[PDB]
């Protein structure tokens, strides 16, 4: 509303408030989170055969 | 377009009246010998027929001499000089708040016409001894060196002395960086308004400054007032006193305010070319007596009021420097002598490694532990006498004199509370930190721990205290006083944080 | 009543012009004034520790 | 910016213009509300 009353060119401010709020972008993904609880599930393993042989 | 035209056409009055005047004998240097006026008052705004004022000062039987805001092209010989019929004045608003104002009212940023509402006279009289009471609110800096050893008061006034070029302007940024924290919180009694004079600088230093407290989004406190070089010598005399007066304005309504005077010296010299160009006789260093009662008024305008007058305060904090260190000139004696907080930079430590560099035993705070918190009261006075008993220690046995333990115990705890004293610009810390870090510096656990380390010892330290010990500092900066199970948890995790230092 | 442009301007009028809208051109780039862009998708890539035994 | 210089464009030639016009305005009105302008502060004096 004060973006529209300040700015005078008209369609501009609609446009910007369309493809603003309605703009969505995504979470940067990770493809790591499995390799790192894979990777701790075989380190408690080696540690739980330390574990019995201690 | 058309509602300019209506302000225009309605605005004006022009109701024409018969006024006194008078013509102009000699126009000078700024000044004009004014023939005529044997109805004007002391110290009064006139002016002259091209649009511009002036103050008419040194009333004599011949001539009034009036000396103009301005420049002194656009007046001749010959020309009326109208009296506006008051007392030099300055317009004063909360809507004034956030806008660079040129040294009479006029906000010269380019951001459109000041909303004001309340005009003041500037030279009032400062308020006496009945509608003042005593420092009481601690007036916190953000800088660690002022805050624990040279406190101030909301109510108080305290110099920053230096030689050029040393940190007192950043000093004086610090102090207005620190009181965002308190504007935008709850209290009325922690918010904080305050004028910025610039007497004297250049424009751009200004721009710079609003640049950065734009940057630091500072522009609620702040009102930026501006006389710069190329003002003229009244608008830079003029200017603290404008800045006086809206600090009072605040004052008088209940708000806490305060007024840096940066550069006041520029305001001393202005004031010495006013006088010599108006004849006066010169005094010493050619300034003329009665410097000391311009900084006297300007200076003793600022205490706490009292409780049944609103219970607004006013901090004057004044920037002045030296040549070549010497204190023993004319401006740094009379302007220490009406002060009683002042802040002593000695530069040496600024290239030797402090910062900000106060060199410290010259500086002194009258109010004392009366402006400080309770906590920083119960932890840094012990801090301050053992730098005392460091600095004369080390002052003797620069070469070794004698050294048992109790000398290099001394000497150990003096360097690394030194190196706590250091600090970056433009970053001012909240007062749970400070006794947060002087707490580890003073109750021992840094006694020996390598004195290049302290600064990274002072990272690591901020950055777990901030990271998951913020309901502590709460209940540290909330209750007041650190309390024996805030104390011994500090203790804990001042002895933890030391085990993960040597981890 | 004179509209239909600025009145009476003459060349440096529109050479003043040119020059603030320059120095506004500096301020920000060379974007447009519509259809605004949103970013360049960057990727965090922390890399995995590993450890050949503990 | 644009309503910036339009005003100051407006303004000095609107400044021009009543020099132009008023530089060379004389009827005798001008004159005759000055008197009467004396005459009024002479009826409040
Ligand atoms: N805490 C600080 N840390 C680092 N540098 C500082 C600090 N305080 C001041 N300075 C230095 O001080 C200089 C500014 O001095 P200034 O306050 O402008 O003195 P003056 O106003 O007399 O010229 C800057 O160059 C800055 O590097
Ligand atoms: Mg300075």
């Amino acid at each position: 509303a004060y973006y529209k009353a300040n700015v005078t060119k008209a369609g501009l401010v609609d446009d910007f408030e369309k493809k603003f709020n309605a703009l969505k972008v995504p979470i940067p993904e990770d493809k790591y989170t499995a390799q790192v609880d894979a990777e701790e599930k075989e380190d408690v393993k080696s540690c739980a055969e330390f574990l019995i042989q201690s | 377009v058309s509602s300019i035209l209506e302000e225009r056409i309605l605005g004006a009055d022009t109701s024409v009246d018969l006024e006194e005047t008078g013509r102009v004998l000699s126009i000078g240097d700024g000044i004009a010998r004014v023939h005529g006026l044997r109805n004007v008052q002391a110290e009064e705004m006139v002016e002259f027929s091209s649009g511009l004022k002036g103050m008419s000062l040194n009333l004599e039987p011949d001539n009034v001499g009036v000396v103009v805001f301005g420049n002194d092209k656009l007046i001749k010989e010959g020309d009326i000089v109208k009296r506006t019929g008051a007392i030099v004045d300055v317009p004063v608003g909360e809507e004034l708040l956030g806008r660079v104002v040129d040294a009479l009212g006029n906000a010269i940023d380019g951001k459109g016409p000041i909303g004001s509402k309340a005009r003041r006279r500037v030279g009032l009289k400062a308020p006496g001894i009945i509608p003042r009471i005593s420092v009481r609110e601690p007036m916190q800096t953000g800088i660690k060196a002022v805050d624990s050893l040279v406190p101030i008061g909301r109510g108080q006034r305290e110099l920053i002395i230096g030689d050029r070029q040393t940190g007192k302007t950043s000093i004086a940024i610090d102090t207005i960086i620190n009181q965002k924290r308190f504007n935008d919180g709850t209290d009325e009694k922690k918010k904080l308004y305050c004028i910025y004079v610039a007497i004297g600088q250049k424009r751009s230093t200004v721009a710079q400054l609003v640049k950065r407290l734009t940057d630091a989004d500072a522009m609620k406190y702040t009102i930026v007032v501006s006389a710069t070089a190329s003002d003229a010598a009244p608008l830079q005399y003029l200017a603290p006193y404008s800045g006086c007066s809206m600090g009072e304005y605040f004052r008088d309504n209940g708000k806490h305010a305060l007024i840096i005077y940066d550069d006041l010296s520029k305001q001393a010299v202005a004031y010495r070319q006013m006088s010599l160009l108006l004849r006066r006789p010169p005094g010493r260093e050619a300034y003329p007596g009665d410097v000391f009662y311009l900084h006297s008024r300007l200076l003793e305008r600022a205490a706490k009021m009292n409780d049944a007058f609103g219970g607004g305060s006013l901090t004057a904090l004044p920037v002045i420097e030296t040549q070549a260190g010497d204190v023993s000139a004319y401006i740094p004696t009379n302007v220490i002598s009406i002060t009683d907080g002042q802040i002593f930079l000695e530069t040496e430590l600024f290239y030797k490694g402090i910062r900000p560099a106060i060199n410290v035993g010259l500086s002194v705070s009258r109010v004392g532990s009366a402006a400080q918190t309770r906590a920083m009261k119960q932890v840094a006075g012990t801090m301050k006498l053992e730098l005392a008993q460091y600095r004369e220690v080390a002052a003797f046995a620069q070469f070794g004199s004698d050294l048992d333990a109790a000398t290099q115990q001394l000497l150990s705890r003096g360097v690394r509370l030194t190196e706590l004293l250091k600090q970056g610009q433009y970053s001012p810390m909240a007062i749970e930190e400070q006794v947060a870090v002087i707490y580890a510096g003073v109750r021992g656990y840094l006694d020996k721990l390598e004195p290049s380390k302290i600064t990274k010892f002072e990272n690591a330290f901020l950055s777990h205290v901030i990271s998951q010990h913020q309901t502590l500092l709460g209940k540290i900066r909330t209750d007041g006083k650190i309390s024996e199970e805030a104390d011994a948890k500090l203790k804990e995790i001042v002895t933890n944080f030391l085990a993960g230092f040597e981890a | 009543q004179t509209s239909g442009g600025p009145v009476d301007a003459g060349p440096e009028y529109q050479q003043d012009l040119d020059r603030e809208l320059f120095k506004l051109k500096q301020m920000y780039g060379k974007a447009d004034m519509n259809t605004f862009p949103n970013f360049t998708f960057e990727d965090p890539k922390f890399e995995v520790v590993e450890k050949p035994q503990s | 910016m644009m309503r910036q210089k339009e005003q100051e464009h407006m303004i000095n030639w609107v400044e021009k213009h009543v020099v132009q016009s008023i530089s060379a305005q004389q009827e005798k009105e001008t004159i005759a509300k000055c008197i009467a302008d004396l005459k009024l502060l002479a009826k409040k004096a």
